[PDB]
């Protein structure tokens, strides 16, 4: 003795049910070890990929800003925003594809830049990151009282920005410290690359179509 | 230092070569000009003309191997520009319409392929998320050299050696090269590749 | 985290197909066949294409009814021609008897027909890049991804004036990939082949420079 | 190694007859019987003879609608004549009435009917050869193969105008098989005898030569 | 309190499902010992049967290959290839039969050799089995050089090959090594034939209607 | 060596008889020539008339049996060719149209019947399948003889004799027989048939 | 190309300023 409720009939949804097996009997072929198994997106976005930050009104020429002298000490290399999901620069990463398919994100980012100028070249440069209410900077000098940091080239090939938590709003600009130095005989110009990333404590939310 | 290709060292499941088969084969070295876009090789394909590994690959009916490859680069340090070696499981090359891609496109040889359309990898995939594939950086003030171990990745425990290719290796120099008037025009880009546990059946 | 998983992005039902039997009009040939294709739209071709590998079951729903969006109870056959048996030439054709192939007989009333179908593949999984020739058109193709071809019929004497116009879903269950892919930044041209068109489209919107909302 | 079984060799249900009671036309008899037969194809009569003897239940599906595959509520009577028992002559007949003969009331709006019926063999097993005379006709017959004749009916005070279709599917289950016979070679000449033609098809294609793809 | 779920009314399928006994309370006849129970096709493809591999443009005569003094010594008696659901001489075997009810088929085969002539005869025979690549040898030569067997008369009646494995291909083929030799009074022709099987490790997939 | 049909003895399951039931029975030589096709000889009819076998098996009313039967052939080292021997269980035959077999044909009687159409079995069978059945070689160079043990099969505990046959036993020659001049034309075939736990009820 | 698929060495200037190749035995022959 039983009594049908309300949703009865209906099919129109994501339900998770059980239906019949068509082939009863029928043996599929046995698993066998594939390396390389990924049982979750959350760790695609941990992998740095290139960014564009040049993205200018070109190619592969797209993926490397360029560096050189300037002959003003004190000026602005680039600029670009920290959120993933918006467009821009991030479009190119892997981070910022998967979070078009999600409604929320929320973490903490990292970003790495590497100088491929000459083993003769030498520089420094600063790099800041401008929190979600300001707005950037506009001097050098307003920029090394937040935070930052100073690179050299000589010293140090690549150098990493951990940016503390975003959420679906903050910007790192590069500052020339001082000028592009060089031996004779070498090359006067040289690029950068940015490669993002995300974190371990990245989490997005609620599927959406790209 | 050395990258394992998704954290697996090659391994066996035939007859098996031993050193014969095993040893280091150089392919003739590519210039990397100013001007120069990519290269891939997508073997198996190089060597099965090639020596005692091109014997066996041909005359027996299923084949299994993994491979470490060695890429390394020769230039002074007035030099500059970087390079992307990635190694890509089932790297399928297309067409860019103004189409099937021609057979001198899809299987190169030996001596490899450049590529018209980096960018896209002349996949329609962006070089900007290659970096997923396994991956090493050439920076020529940092290092001259990039090595990737391969293991053997196909959905068969055995296949053909002639009609499939298992994955593709491509150099791609994202940095252009640039070098100041009186040094040597071309870099040199040498590529040495020695199979780990190949396996041979159906003589 | 649960719902960054791969079980969980493939998981809902969506729409793999629409298609219909149309006897009312100059098509009086009363039946169809529709073989199974994943990636015929290119929203979930697009999503699959981030795996090289994967291996999954499979479930299918049919919601069928009439142009008015009306479904008066008249008898309907779905039958599933799986891989390596032959599709029918017509309405009365044997291969609508033949016991191998499964068939469910269900009413334009009753609620949608649903079935399961397992992992067909001699491989131990899908492969949506196939690198290498199976022996121009051949290269690139895997023999060995088709799943079968259903083929609806209205269990009819002869010629009924209506056309019936039935829509396919698809789930994925127990699902597993493998080594993964960047996703396609250029549009697609034909439907198997990788080709792309010729003017190749940025992956980033421009601004006006590299300094600069 | 589970498909090779024999019991799963005979597993699915299948089409085993088409019958249909037309009191529209010239006929206006409304009703039909069908007398169970298993062979009635030569598709399933080739798989049944790979075995001397065997033993199984059966179980009976009817797929009833009308000539446009429409299916309106009006009342069917499926009787069951078990081995040994007279059928109907007509419509009022009293063997529709006869306790003993199981009948199922179901409408065409219903799903199938369904219903089971056991092993009515008075030997062991079913004999698919008999050699032998039961007592010219008379070689090679087996009257304990006989199932009964079901014998379905439109419940009617009189003449409706309708012919009903329906058709019938059998499962074998819990089947067992004894010794093994070879499959054949030639085309089949009338139902019951082996009688083949005088021009003898060969087993094997041609080829050229016998040297020689 | 229960809910209809999308596949309610639906019979069109091969569901194993449970009716109602049509004569409850009915007896079937009792079973008694029958000998000769097969309980899976799978052991019907391992026995040995007649395999026509003349079958040239003849009835009873298509089952047995002719041998003869060919007075040119290296020469190819017979040739067949080794997949049994393929057209062609393993039709008449009974492992072939029952491959063209089923879709795939894997494992391996063995095949027999009956030398029919008289007591007198004496000769050899080379038996070659080319891999699923390769194109039959041209020569006797080039037939020794791979899987072989020689095979003597006087001393031998039957002799056995096992191919190593096939899938839904290889081909066997049959020379002269030497001469036919028979002593004065006795026939000088004779016949082969042949015998197919499959082994304890072939399977079937998929059944299909033949 | 010796063939035990199906993997059984014969066994009981009435009067049963001894000795005098169970003895050998030699029929009557067949001759094969070059040209012969066949013979099949289908019992317990064979044994209806003989001896004290058929006085029980036509006055009592239900029957039981099992049978050693052995086949043996007489050639000189000269002749050559090959039989085929095999006991069909519910063999039945057929008529092949330009329709009823002949009860000449379907009972035989001692003497056997010819086959026509023996690639067929005259059951529209291929006889290359033949050998699904309890059968046994024999070739001329390498043995004379064939011995065959059918219990009984059947559906019914009892059944008649007189009716109802359970098998038949089938000898055909596959390979021709060929001789040299002057050796002797036909080679004799004598069956001898012994039955084996024969019981009978219904006096 | 052929001259690799015998017995050889690579060696590269920057790294090795030096190599060193033992011939593998010789009577009174070998081309290096």
């Amino acid at each position: 003795p039983t009594e049908l409720k309300p949703g009865t009939n209906q099919f129109l949804t994501t339900d998770d049910g059980t239906s019949p097996p068509i082939l009863p009997g029928f043996e599929p072929t046995p698993l066998i070890h594939i390396p390389g198994e990924f049982t979750s997106l959350l760790d695609l976005c941990q992998i740095e990929t290139i960014l564009e930050v040049n993205n200018t009104t070109i190619g592969v020429s797209r993926l490397l800003i360029p560096v050189r002298a300037q002959n003003n000490v004190d000026q602005l290399c680039a600029s670009f925003q920290v959120d993933p999901g918006r467009n821009g620069p991030w479009q190119s990463t892997m981070v910022g594809q998967i979070c078009r398919y999600y409604t929320q994100w929320s973490g903490s980012l990292k970003v790495t830049f590497m100088f491929t100028g000459s083993f003769m070249a030498t520089g420094k440069m600063l790099i800041a990151y401008t929190p979600p209410g300001s707005a950037q900077p506009a001097t050098r000098e307003a920029a090394m009282l937040g935070t930052h940091i100073v690179w050299d080239f000589g010293l140090q090939s690549s150098v990493t920005l951990v940016i503390p938590w975003i959420s679906n709003t903050g910007i790192v600009t590069i500052w020339y410290q001082t000028n592009f130095v060089v031996p004779p005989d070498t090359p006067t110009e040289a690029n950068i690359i940015a490669l993002g990333a995300a974190q371990k404590n990245f989490t997005l939310k609620l599927c959406k179509d790209t | 230092n050395i990258v394992l290709s998704y954290g697996e060292w090659p391994e066996y499941c035939p007859t098996r070569p031993d050193v014969s088969v095993n040893r280091f084969y150089t392919l003739s070295t590519k210039s990397w000009k100013t001007e120069s876009t990519g290269w891939y090789w997508k073997f198996p394909d190089v060597l099965n003309d090639t020596g005692v590994f091109g014997q066996n690959a041909q005359f027996h009916y299923l084949y299994r191997s993994g491979f470490c490859m060695h890429v390394q680069c020769n230039a002074s340090k007035f030099h500059q520009g970087a390079l992307l070696v990635a190694a890509i499981p089932e790297f399928v090359i297309a067409a860019s319409s103004p189409l099937y891609p021609d057979f001198a496109h899809t299987n190169p040889g030996k001596d490899g392929q450049e590529f018209r359309d980096p960018y896209v990898l002349d996949a329609g995939i962006p070089l900007s998320q290659a970096l997923v594939f396994p991956h090493q950086w050439i920076n020529l003030r940092t290092n001259n050299c990039a090595t990737i171990i391969m293991p053997y990745v196909n959905a068969l425990p055995f296949d053909s050696a002639l009609n499939h290719s298992n994955f593709g290796l491509v150099v791609i120099p994202i940095s252009p090269l640039k070098y100041c008037n009186g040094a040597t025009t071309e870099v040199p880009v040498t590529l040495t590749i020695a199979p780990l546990n190949s396996e041979f059946s159906g003589l | 985290v649960n719902e960054a998983s791969v079980e969980h992005f493939y998981s809902r039902a969506g729409l793999v197909g629409v298609v219909e039997v149309k006897d009312s009009g100059t098509s009086l040939d009363g039946y169809t066949v529709w073989p199974i294709d994943v990636m015929g739209f290119v929203q979930q071709r697009r999503k699959l294409e981030l795996s090289t590998y994967m291996r999954f079951d499979a479930e299918f729903t049919f919601v069928s009814n009439l142009s008015n969006s009306t479904t008066p109870g008249m008898l309907l056959q779905y039958m599933y021609v799986p891989p390596g048996a032959p599709k029918p030439d017509g309405r009365k054709s044997y291969q609508w008897q033949t016991a191998t192939n499964p068939s469910v007989f269900a009413k334009l009333s009753d609620p949608p027909p649903q079935v399961s179908v397992p992992f067909m593949s001699p491989a131990t999984a899908y492969q949506w890049f196939y690198d290498g020739y199976p022996t121009n058109l051949q290269y690139g193709q895997c023999p060995n991804n088709m799943m079968g071809h259903f083929a609806i019929r209205t269990v009819s004497e002869s010629t009924t004036g209506k056309n019936v116009h039935v829509r396919v879903y698809m789930r994925i269950k127990h699902v597993r990939a493998w080594v993964p892919r960047p996703l396609r930044s250029q549009a697609y041209m034909v439907k198997n082949y990788p080709t792309y068109s010729q003017t190749i489209t940025n992956t980033a919107t421009d601004r006006a420079s590299i300094t600069t909302t």
